[PDB]
C-alpha cells in the first residue's frame, strides 16, 4: 500500500 | 533545435540537496532530499520522516558541497520539517510558486536522491489534486503526479515549466517498494506557511475551528437535501470555539476556503491545519440550499500558570484563584476555585509578578501558601 | 507560458467516469472505470471483465454525482461491456477518433480510477501496435502504451492530445501487479462497432469470413516460398464460406485489409470479429508471389456463433446458435471445468423449448430470460431422446 | 481539424535501426541491438546478451530473420558486436555525441520488452555519469526514466532527433519491473569499442598508470583544492605514460580531451574504452594552477597458451623468458629459464619446428625441456 | 505475467 | 538492487 | 446429525 519515500461510508467523524 | 528541460534544470538543480542521516532509536542510517527555502540562512526544507530522531544531519550540494545541518522545526502532522545548514556559503534558493494555481494536466518534473544515487531528475503531470487518506490522522492536501519517485526522492522539489516549487515529494503508492506512477507532494503552499512558523517559532502554532465532520458524498447528499455532492459537512460544533463564535450551525456543507472551492473535508482540514494561530480567513457555507459568508479566526486548543487560570487581588492582596479544571494537572495538586495565594517558598507573593519571579528561580519543589477560608494551607509541587 | 494538457483535459475529463460493482458467483467487490459515449441515452463503454457476474452497477461523475446503471450488452471475446446510465441527467460525451491512424510515437493520456483514489490523469506515448497474444481465444489488436495504468483503470479512456478517445485501456503486463511501462488499450474503433450493435441488439452478430489459419513467421516463409514474414496464413477456406465464394484458397497469406497492412493472423481475427455481419470488405491476398486483390462479405457464422455467458449472464464454457430453421438453439461446443457444463449442458444439445414455451431461436429463448423466472427448465434434446436441464 | 506534436515522424525512420536478438545446460534469452553498418550488417548489443551463446539470430522491425556470428566481445563494458550473415537492405542508425547531452534533454528508448516485440517508451536524461552497480566495470551510465525492462538490453536510447545517444543496459528494480531509473552506456563509449572489435576482434585496453580516487568536498578541503569533483591522483607508475607526460600526485584531472570530467570512475570508463596508442589530453589542476598535457595509452619472438617464449642463440631450443602464475603455462609446471630441446620425440631448433609439432594436434604434448643440468619433461592435455 | 486491470478461426 | 536488462587504477 | 440407531435445490438428479 501507501509508504514514504454506521454513518456515511466515506470516513469517521474528524475533527477540524 | 531541440525541446529540453536542460535550460530550466541547469538554473534549478543547485536549489535541490540531498540529505544524509544518522539517528537512534539501535542506530539507523537514512537518506532523502531537500530544497534550499534561504540561501542566506541556508534553510533547508524536507520530510519530517527523514530527519526524525536525527543525532547528526549533512547536506550535500549539488556541486559535491558538504555541510552539517541543525534542526530547525519539525511538523509529524504533515510531514514537513525545517532544518538549517550551519556556515551557510554561495546557496541558491528556489522561487515557490502559487500551488492553487495548479490544473490536473500541467507539467511536473521532480527532482531528488532516489537510492542515494544522486541528484535524479524525472518529469510527468499532475495526476490528481486535493488527495488524501494515506492516514487520517495527518493534515494531507496532496499532489499526485507520474513522475518517476522512489525511496530517496522524499523533501525533494516537484516544479513546473518554469522551475518554481509546487510541491515536495512525500510519499508513493507501490505494493513493491518501487514506483507505479503514483506519487504524492505536499503543495507548495502549505510548505510556505508551515516553515515560516518554524522559523519564527521553531514550531507551528495550530488553529483549529472546532468542529466535527465528515467527507459529503452523494448518499449523504441525498438525506440532508443538499445539491453540492462534495464538501465538508458539519456533524457538529463545539462550545465556544471561533466557527461557534462565528455563526458556523451543525448540518451545514462547507464548499469554499478564502474564495477557493473546496475539494473534500479531508483537504480543508490539511488547509487550516497548517494555518497559524490567528490567522482569519472567510468560509462558504450551504444551508438549507442558500450560500453563507462567515468570517472566522483560528483558536487555540491576568495570567495562567500549569492549566491554572488566575489574577490578581484586590491590591497587592496575593494571586486569587478564579476557576479551575478538573481533568488538568491544576486540580490534581488540590488547587480550587476561590483560593488566595498568600506566598510561595517563604517568599510574599502580593501579585503575578511577585509569584512569578519565585517561578524564575526554578526550584525543584515549589510550596505554596494559599489560604481557603479563614484557613491558611499548603500545596506542594514536583 | 507553459505547455500543458490542463485545457483538453477540462473538457474531456467529465465525459470518464469510475464504476463500482457488487456481486456474486459468494459475495464480491469490484471498481473500474468508463468512457461515457453518448451523453443523452447515458451509454458508458467498459471492460466485460469490470462489470462481469454484476448484480449492482453504480456509475460516479467526475463531479462526484452519483448514478445507477444496468447492463445493456456484454462480449468476453472482446472484453468490451455497454452499460447504460439510469435517468442521465446532464453528462459529457467523447469523441472518438479514428485508431487506424494512430502510429507509434504519438502522444497518449490515459484516465482511470487506480486504485479507487478517483479520476487520476496520467501520460505517454504510443509504443507500438496490433499487440496480442494474451489471450489466443479473445479479440485482441491491443494499443500499446507506456502511460501509467494500474488496477482500476481498466474501461478507462486512452485519448490523443486533441482529447478524442483512441483506445480503451484494459490490461497490463507487470509481475508485481504494479505498472512497469506496457500497458494495452483496444482501439477505438473496435468499439466503436462492437458497442454500436450493443446498442441494437444487445449482443454482437459475429460473422466469419469462414477460413482456418495461423501466424506467419519466418520459418513458415522460408517453406511455403513466401516473401513476407508476416500476416495471416490461409490453413484452409470453409466450403460455402463467403471467403471460398471470393476465390480464397489455402496456402494464401493476408497481407492488408480495406488497404492496411496485417500486423498479424491474431490482429485480423480482432479486426472482422468486431465488424458487423454483411460488412464488405476487400483483402490483399499473397500467392505465388503474386499479389491479389478481392472483395468480401462477412455472413452469418453457422458454428460457434455465441457464447453462452451472453445470454444467461454469467454462464461460461458454451458456444451455441441458431439450428437451420427455427428448429431451436443448438449448442455448438462446451468447454470443460466451466458453469455450463456444471448444470449438465453437453455439445450436441437443441434447445426445444424453455419453461413451458417453445423456443426456435434466440430471440424467443432471451424473451423468456427476460421474464426472470427464479428457476429455469430447459427442454432439451440428446440423441433422439428428450430431456430437462434445471437452473438455480 | 488540427495537428499535433508526436514521435511518429522520426520513429518510423529510426525503428527499422533497432533489431531483437534471439540466443541460444542449455538456456535461452532475449534481447536488442541497434544496426551500427547496414552494408556490413554490424550490430551492436549488450555482453550479457550473446555471451555464452551458440545461436543467434536477429529479427528485423519489418520481421525480416537472419542468423549472426559474433565479431566481438567486451565484459568490462557490457559491449558486445555482432555480424548480420548475408546482410540485404538494412538501415543503419546516426551516432550523436553523448558529450552533448545534459539532464532535461528528452530520450526514447527502443527494444524488445519480454519479446513483446519492438517497443518504443520515452523519458527524459535523469542524470549523468552514473556508476557504481559493478565496481570492476567501465561504467559512465547516462541515467533515464524511459521505459526500460527485460528484453530493451542492447537496445537503443535516442534523442528527439533519431540519433543514438546511448545503449540501454541496466535498471535499478526491486522486483524485476522497471520503476523509472534506467541506465544505457553513452554513444561515444560504444562509438570507441565497437571501432576496435571491428578491425581487432577486441578491444586493445591501454592505460595511464596512475592510482587514484574520488576527489569529494572534504577532500578538495584538505589539499586546498577549489574543485570539489574531478580524479585525484594518488601516484603515478614509473614508466607510465602519465609519468613521462608530467603528471604528478596530488594533482586534480578535471577535463579530457576539453571535455570535463564528472568522476574519477568516469574517466576510467573513458579510457578504458580507447585503443592503445590513443593520443589524448588531460586538464589538471596543481596548487590551484590550470595544466594541459599530451598522452599516449601504452599496453600493460612467440606466446602459445599463456605463456611467452622465444628462440636460443641459434636453433638451441626454445627457452622461456618470463611466465605468469595465475595462467595455465605454470598450472602444468612451465617456470623461467626452461629450454624446450623438443617435443613427442621431435627435436626443436627454434619456435618454428615447435609449431610444426603442435600444428600435427596430438592429444597429449610431452614437452623435453632442461632445467639448469636436468632434463625433465612436461606433459599437456 | 499479463494480468486485467493451434489453427484459429477469422 | 541493480540487474541486467579504495584507490583505483586507471 | 443423523446415526443409526444451479439447477432446483430440493435435490440434484436422482434415479428411480
Amino acid at each position: 500500500w501507501v509508504s514514504a519515500a454506521d454513518g456515511s461510508t466515506d470516513y469517521g467523524i474528524l475533527q477540524i | 533545435q531541440m525541446p529540453s528541460l536542460a535550460p530550466m534544470l541547469e538554473k534549478v538543480m543547485p536549489s535541490v540537496v540531498s540529505i544524509n542521516v544518522e539517528g537512534s532509536t539501535q542506530k539507523f542510517m537514512a537518506l532523502g532530499s531537500g530544497v534550499i527555502i534561504d540561501a542566506d540562512k541556508g534553510y533547508v526544507v524536507t520530510n519530517n520522516h527523514v530527519v526524525d530522531n536525527a543525532t547528526v544531519i549533512k547536506v550535500q550540494l549539488s556541486d559535491g558541497r558538504k555541510f552539517d545541518a541543525k534542526m530547525v522545526g519539525k511538523d509529524p502532522r504533515s510531514d514537513i520539517a525545517l532544518i538549517q545548514i550551519q556556515n551557510p556559503k554561495n546557496l541558491t534558493a528556489i522561487k515557490m510558486a502559487d500551488s492553487d494555481a495548479l490544473r490536473v494536466g500541467d507539467y511536473t518534473v521532480a527532482i531528488g536522491n532516489p537510492f542515494g544515487l544522486g541528484e535524479t531528475v524525472t518529469s510527468g503531470i499532475v495526476s490528481a489534486l486535493g488527495r488524501s487518506g494515506l492516514n487520517a490522522e495527518n493534515y494531507e492536501n496532496f499532489i499526485q503526479t507520474d513522475a518517476a519517485i522512489n525511496r530517496g526522492n522524499a523533501g525533494g522539489a516537484l516544479v513546473n515549466l518554469n522551475g518554481e516549487l509546487i510541491g515536495i515529494n512525500t510519499a508513493i503508492l507501490a505494493p513493491d517498494g518501487g514506483n507505479i506512477g503514483i506519487g504524492f507532494a505536499i503543495p507548495s503552499n502549505m510548505v510556505k506557511n508551515l516553515t515560516s512558523q518554524m522559523v519564527e517559532y521553531g514550531q507551528v502554532k495550530r488553529g483549529e475551528l472546532g468542529i466535527m465532520g465528515t467527507e459529503l458524498n452523494s448518499e449523504l447528499a441525498k438525506a440532508m437535501k443538499v445539491d453540492a455532492q462534495r464538501g465538508a459537512f458539519v456533524s457538529q460544533v463545539l462550545p465556544n470555539s471561533s466557527a461557534a463564535k462565528a455563526g458556523i450551525k451543525a448540518g451545514d456543507v462547507i464548499t469554499s476556503l478564502n474564495g477557493k472551492p473546496i475539494s473534500s473535508f479531508a483537504a480543508l482540514r490539511a488547509q487550516v491545519g497548517t494555518m497559524p494561530v490567528g490567522s482569519k480567513l472567510t468560509l462558504g457555507l450551504l444551508r438549507d440550499g442558500k450560500q453563507v459568508n462567515v468570517n472566522l479566526e483560528l483558536q487555540q486548543s491576568f495570567n495562567g500558570i500549569e492549566g491554572a487560570e488566575m489574577s490578581n487581588k484586590g491590591k497587592d492582596q496575593g494571586v486569587v484563584v478564579n476557576n479551575v479544571k478538573t481533568g488538568t494537572p491544576a486540580a490534581q495538586i488540590g488547587l480550587k476555585k476561590g483560593d488566595v495565594i498568600i506566598g510561595a517558598n517563604q517568599q510574599a507573593v502580593k501579585n503575578i509578578a511577585e509569584l512569578r519571579k519565585v517561578l524564575d528561580s526554578k526550584p525543584s519543589v515549589l510550596a505554596l501558601n494559599i489560604q481557603r477560608g479563614d484557613s491558611t494551607i499548603y500545596l506542594l509541587m514536583q
